[PDB]
């Protein structure tokens, strides 16, 4: 289902 | 690009990962429960744009791909189509599939317990196949030969529903639940590929900024 | 860029794999160990071009990283350096080493038992630290973390040899053995972020057109 | 160590 989102860095 | 090689690790452990997943539709959204309603109701409307009259999908026959207990069946398909059929690789999923889908189980053809990559739709069968959250599960090389086989699974006029994650930049390989988010660009490659082409597409609305966007497109 | 998420997965998958790889050489080669004498060969030239001379790396201290039974230290480095230190995850590896190493192992200051991602070299005592073949079990987040405390284990004149498979084009993830096979332009990119520079770069010669391409970089 | 190619 839905994902939270990642950082980029 | 990315190449996964070792895929018998990578479903391995997305079975592992399902396994501790509760029946529900919570988890079935992953604990975003909150997020089923506005994921219907986009579902719903977006469906309503390529099915229905001449020269669109016909309304008899669904495929509900990794459907888990059923949500899109029970609120997007089963009040559109006249027979729908659930495939998951998930026994215990399609057991409660049965049981969840209730009012209108009366209309549910097959519940069928294969893993997509293993999976061979029966030619020319479907007005349209619907494939929400479960392609991220599969490889590249899996999913560019699936979306192939659903292509020959269509009827005349029948369309393919994918509906999922749609990463901003670059792809993300999540080996907690074994599975890939890929960004737009991987994602038109693969639809290419198998043979497939753009006939609509719509970003999800009233989604979360926290979240990755979410996509529907409508293949043929 | 690609993202791997969920590392825990990740380096325990590595160590399951490794727990099952016999402590030889052949282990050591993944069922290649005729390639082993090129290999060594090509690194002990190699090396000879950055150690011992006016303003070359000292002859002093090296560090075998993922060193594994100590192929690379007793063949490559134990000749040259007055003292060597191997670090591996594996304990079983660095047991066989007392044995493998014969009367080279003499000069082993200490087998440093870490996984490289929690390792932190200890600061300034290092003349040449060597990375062979497994750059890939580290995340590029753990890798760009790894080679800037590395930078830091150096002395003056110190420098890094990192030797490792390299793509042509387009990574590949190998969750068998919990590896990335990157290519060239991502492995650079992450070298510069480091704070390394390039001082050297060769392409291991003699090995079957059937193998990714294997190099050598000097870093300082 | 060195890995076949795809
Ligand atoms: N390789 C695979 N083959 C078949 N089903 C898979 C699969 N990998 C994951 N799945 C299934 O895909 C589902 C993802 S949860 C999404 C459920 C449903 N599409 C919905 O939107 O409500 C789970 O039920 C899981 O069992
Ligand atoms: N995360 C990690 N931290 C430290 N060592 C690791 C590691 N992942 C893998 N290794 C070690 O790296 C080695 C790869 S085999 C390579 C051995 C040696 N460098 C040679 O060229 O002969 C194995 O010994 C394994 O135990
Ligand atoms: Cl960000
Ligand atoms: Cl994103
Ligand atoms: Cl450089």
């Amino acid at each position: 289902g839905p994902k939270r989102r990642q950082l980029t860095f | 690009h990315m190449v996964i090689n070792g895929e018998m690790q990578f479903y391995a452990r997305a079975k592992l990962f399902y396994q501790e997943v509760p029946a529900t539709e919570e988890g079935m959204m992953g604990n975003f429960i909150e997020l089923s309603s506005p994921d219907i109701q986009a579902s719903q409307k977006f469906l309503r744009k390529f099915v229905g009259g001449p020269g669109r999908a016909g309304t008899d026959c669904a495929l509900d791909c990794g459907s888990g207990i059923g949500r899109v069946s029970k609120h997007v398909l089963l009040p559109v189509f006249n027979s729908v059929e659930l495939v998951d690789m998930m026994e215990s999923f399609l057991l409660e599939a049965q049981n969840y889908l209730q009012v209108k189980g009366d209309k549910v053809e097959s519940y069928h317990c294969y893993s997509l990559q293993e999976f061979t739709p029966p030619f020319r069968r479907y007005d349209v196949i619907w494939i929400q959250w479960v392609s991220g599960h599969l490889t590249d090389k899996d999913l560019l030969a699936f979306l192939s086989r659903c292509r020959d699974g269509l009827k005349e006029n029948g369309i393919i529903i994918l509906k999922d994650n749609v990463a901003r930049e670059g792809c993300i390989l999540d080996l907690s639940d074994s599975s890939v988010t890929r960004d737009m660009d991987i994602l038109r490659s693969l639809i290419r590929k198998s043979g497939l082409v753009v006939l609509g597409q719509e970003k999800q609305d009233g989604f979360p900024e926290q979240c990755i966007p979410v996509w529907m497109f409508a293949l043929h």
